[PDB]
This record gives structure tokens, C-alpha cells and sequence, in this order.
């Protein structure tokens, strides 16, 4: 379960955003997951495109960390590629 | 009206001179996401010029402007700063910065996407034509 | 190879600004990599904790992503982990 995981899903920087209902139920077993989870960056992308910042603060010390990931128009499953990841993106907006 | 922003730093300069805008933010800043500058020339439409990410800072330049203009934010003030170098007479325009609060990585360039305005400030790039300013 | 994969380390937002000319050059054979990659997300961690978005620019179309990694204060290395994240972020305006 994402929530139990990694919180709520919610307009805050300090929520993430990304879940539908069954995405956040099923986490990892969703059935397009693997199709998701193409998209995030391995350790030295992460590290090497994204722009990198640390705050102190008093819940603590925080690495921020901020990017965008170039999707390939040419891969012949972009267009189902987009919806799958703008069916989850700010979902929680529809929620009960 | 949650967010106030005061411009200034504009002038009359000769072509290659100096300016050095400025944007200070005043309010509830902690909803900013972007800083933009806009300029609008005579008879022409308004132009994104530059922008900065309030958190991270990020920057972005109209292609006429590259190299030449820098814009930067100090992290623990309010106040972004447009550094213009070799100014030319294609720069001569009424500059306006402006903040939004959706969060996006890039930094939108159409007036429409921004929420909060600051006042215009003239720029004007005269070919030996200050002496007369100067004067008066 | 940081160069050659992602690019020069700039302010600019289609560039990154981790990396000195140490980690820039060496890149994954850099002595303390393992060090840094530890705080990398996994695939389930990044979509999980991350605020995701679509963006369609003049470039093209972006997966985008903005958060932030607490680190552990308990952790018995909290404190060289902070030095050598620092040691990176924006290391690129001292370069020569």
C-alpha cells in the first residue's frame, strides 16, 4: 500500500502526488506498474540530471532534489505511456 | 493579493552598457514557484525574457538574451535580480516581472500562467543620445 | 562521463548542478559513489514520495518530479553523508 508507505496523496510539496486508487492499493502488483516504473531514474541519473539542494530545518536535514525526465515521443507506446501516467498524476483529486 | 512585487533598476544607458533589474517579493512568498521578467516594445507584443524556480533555481533565457542577461535569487531573500550586460536597442522595452503558484519544473513563458504583476520599468538603449538627458 | 551522459553542471533548468570535477569525470568509478547512490530512490520510492507531473514544452513532452529525502540523524555516518553531498551540490561555481 503506498499510503502506509509513503503517505497520503495531496496538493503539499511535502506529499507526493502520484496514485490512483488501485495504484495505491495494489503498489507494486498493479498490472502496469513495470510500465511506470521504466520511467524512474537509475542512481546516476537521479544524481547526474536532476538539480540537487539541502535545506536544515527543524523536522531536520532534507535533500532536495527537483528534474524532468525527457519522454520519447518516438517509442511507439507514448501515447498510452501518457495516459497511464496522467491517469495517476494528481488523482487524489477525484478520490471520495 | 497574497503576494506584492516591487520592480525597479530600470534607465537610459548606450548600446553595451549596464543595467541591473530588480524583484523583490513581499507577502506570502512561500506559494511562489516562478519568477518571470516580460518586456514589451513599441508596437510589438509582450515577450518572456527570463525566469528563475523559486526553490531550487533553475533559469531560463529567450534566446536573444543569452549570455547577456543572468537573472539569480539568494535563497534566504525575497529579492531576484536581472544582471544586463551588452545592452543593445532591440532591449529598449517596459519591463515587467511577475510570480506564479502552480508548481511546474519549467518555468512557463505566456503572460497568462503568471498570477501576481509588478510594476513596469522603462529600459531604454540610446545610440549617443543620453548626453542630452544628461544635460537637462 | 557526468559530462558526457547529462551534460555540464549549470544554473539553468535543462541542466543538473550535482557533481565536482572529480565525481564529473569518474562518475559511477568515483571512489564514494556508493555513498551518495544510497540516497538515490528506487523506482517504487520515486513515483511513491515524489510530486509528479506532464509537461508538454517547445522541447517536447517532460516527466517532471520535485521532493525531498530526510536524512537519518540517528545514522552513526549522518554527519561525513552531509559534508560529501555538500561536497557536490553546486561545486560547479568553484570550478576553475
Amino acid at each position: 500500500n503506498v499510503t502506509q508507505a509513503f503517505g497520503r496523496r495531496g496538493p503539499e510539496q511535502t506529499q507526493g502526488n502520484f496514485g490512483d486508487q488501485e495504484l495505491i492499493r495494489q503498489g507494486t502488483d498493479y498490472k502496469h506498474w513495470p510500465q511506470i516504473a521504466q520511467f524512474a531514474p537509475s542512481a546516476s541519473a537521479f544524481f547526474g540530471m536532476s538539480r540537487i539542494g539541502m535545506e536544515v530545518t527543524p523536522s531536520g536535514t532534507w535533500l532536495t532534489y527537483t528534474g524532468a525526465i525527457k519522454l520519447d515521443d518516438k517509442d511507439p507506446n507514448f501515447k498510452d505511456q501518457v495516459i497511464l501516467l496522467n491517469k495517476h498524476i494528481d488523482a487524489y483529486k477525484t478520490f471520495p | 493579493a497574497e503576494v506584492q512585487l516591487q520592480a525597479s533598476g530600470g534607465g537610459l544607458v548606450q548600446a553595451g552598457g549596464s543595467l541591473r533589474l530588480s524583484c523583490a517579493a513581499s507577502g506570502r512568498t512561500d506559494s511562489t514557484q516562478h519568477m518571470a521578467w516580460f518586456r514589451q516594445a513599441p508596437g510589438k507584443e509582450r515577450e518572456f525574457v527570463t525566469a528563475i524556480q523559486w526553490r531550487g533555481g533553475g533559469t531560463s533565457y529567450t534566446d536573444s538574451v543569452k549570455g547577456r542577461f543572468t537573472i539569480s535569487r539568494d535563497n534566504a531573500k525575497n529579492t531576484v535580480y536581472l544582471e544586463m550586460n551588452s545592452l543593445k536597442p532591440e532591449d529598449t522595452a517596459v519591463y515587467y516581472c511577475a510570480t506564479n503558484t502552480r508548481w511546474t519544473y519549467f518555468s512557463p513563458t505566456v503572460p497568462d500562467r503568471y498570477d501576481y504583476w509588478g510594476q513596469g520599468t522603462q529600459v531604454t538603449v540610446s545610440s549617443a543620445a543620453a548626453l542630452e538627458h544628461h544635460h537637462h
